[PDB]
C-alpha cells in the first residue's frame, strides 16, 4: 500500500553482493530508460503505484484523476507516486515501456493483459510479453518484468 | 489549464497562451458649399445700416 515500507528496518543492509539486488517494491521507473520518453503527472485516488491506470472524473468541481484500472479504459502505466502531494506519474499507452509492474494472483514471453484493477494476467488489445517470471514480495503482491508494446488490432 | 505540479519527474507542463488584437480608426473627409457676394461687387450691397442684400 506504499512505496516505501511503511515499518521501519532493524537491520543495517549489507552491501557486498550486487546480484538480484532491484527485485524490491521501492525500484520505481523502468529498467531502461530513454531520454526521450513522454512523462504526465496527475492527481491519485487510491494507490496506482505500479498498476495500469485510467482517467476518473467526478461531479466537475474539480479536475480529472487517476485511478487504477485496465480493460477498454487503459491509460497508461504508473510507474511512480509522490506521497506528500498525491502525485502519479504516468507513462502514456502510446509511449514504450519497460519494467516491473504488479501481477495477478507465469513464464517468460507469455501474453499478459490489464485487468479491472490494473493487475497484469495471463490471456487480447494491449501487447504486454513478460519477460520474467512472478517474483514473490508479499502474500498477495507479486511483480513481474514486462514490457507494453501499445494496443494491438 | 491549471498548473503543473512538479512532483518528482514530468515533462507535461501546462501552458500559457497569446494572442494579439488590431484596433483600427477610420478617418472621414466631408465638405460644404456656401454662396456669397462677390468681393469687388459688396460696394453696391453695402446699405447703410447693413452689408448684403
Amino acid at each position: 500500500l506504499m512505496k516505501n515500507p511503511q515499518q521501519d528496518s532493524g537491520l543495517l543492509s549489507n552491501s557486498i553482493d550486487f546480484r538480484d539486488q532491484n527485485l524490491i517494491f521501492s525500484n520505481s521507473g523502468g529498467v531502461c530508460t530513454s531520454s526521450k520518453d513522454k512523462i504526465e503527472n496527475y492527481p491519485a485516488k487510491g494507490y496506482p503505484y505500479k498498476r495500469g491506470v485510467k482517467l476518473s472524473f467526478g461531479d466537475g468541481t474539480t479536475e480529472l484523476e487517476v485511478e487504477a484500472g485496465g480493460g477498454d479504459d487503459l491509460y497508461g502505466v504508473c510507474s511512480d507516486i509522490d506521497e506528500f502531494s498525491g502525485m502519479a506519474t504516468v507513462i502514456p499507452i502510446t509511449n514504450n515501456f519497460t519494467g516491473y509492474l504488479t501481477l495477478k494472483k507465469v513464464n517468460p514471453g507469455d501474453k499478459l493483459n490489464f485487468n479491472q484493477h490494473g493487475e497484469l494476467e495471463k490471456v487480447k488489445s494491449v501487447n504486454a510479453i513478460a519477460l520474467s517470471k512472478a517474483h514473490k514480495l508479499t502474500e498477495d503482491l507479486f511483480i513481474v518484468l514486462a514490457s507494453v508494446f501499445g494496443n494491438r488490432a | 489549464a491549471n498548473p503543473t505540479t512538479i512532483a518528482n519527474e514530468v515533462n507535461t507542463i501546462s501552458t500559457i497562451g497569446f494572442s494579439s488584437e488590431v484596433v483600427r480608426l477610420n478617418y472621414l473627409k466631408l465638405q460644404y458649399k456656401f454662396r456669397h457676394l462677390k468681393q469687388t461687387s459688396e460696394k453696391f450691397y453695402t446699405s447703410d445700416s447693413y452689408i448684403g442684400d
